[PDB]
């Protein structure tokens, strides 16, 4: 069996929204038995602040900036959500 | 009925059967793309596509346990 092959294969806690669309990443980079893996190029993200980051919660806050990630960045597109952390 | 996770890199080879301990299936359009979650005997999960021959295999053999 490819163990090395198979070390991203996790799932993950996403990011929900009040918008009606899809659920989204926090930034672009997840742990997997605590090692860092990296989404794939144009999944869909949210790119917090650092002030934003720390209130966080599983209830909408102040506005979220959409993007797509690229390379492991989550680059914004314009777009704002009201998004907040699954339970 | 919102996914608690989704799943963004799906498992291509197949997990052995004996260690597998129970699946689900995350099927809402709300997760950016749709898997079977595969939870083995370590208690870790596995994101597989549900359109591989050996994902829909390991979940018959998973009913039938």
């Amino acid at each position: 069996y490819d163990y090395e092959e198979a070390r991203c294969a996790c799932p993950a806690r996403h990011l929900n929204n009040t918008n009606g669309t899809v659920l989204k990443l926090l930034g672009c980079h997840y742990f997997c038995n605590g090692t860092l893996c990296t989404a794939p190029d144009g999944y869909p993200c949210y790119n917090l602040t650092a002030q934003q980051v720390r209130t966080l919660t599983t209830y909408p806050n102040t506005s979220c900036a959409v993007g797509v990630c690229m390379k492991g960045t989550c680059v914004k597109n314009g777009t704002m959500e009201q998004c907040f952390k699954t339970p | 009925s919102v996914p608690t996770t989704c799943c963004f890199n799906l498992a291509n080879r197949k997990i052995p059967l004996q260690r597998l301990e129970s699946y689900r299936r995350i099927t809402s359009g709300k997760c950016p793309q749709k898997a079977v979650i595969f939870k083995t005997k370590l208690a870790k999960d596995i994101c597989a596509d549900p359109k591989k021959k050996w994902v829909q295999d390991s979940m018959k053999y998973l009913d039938q346990k």
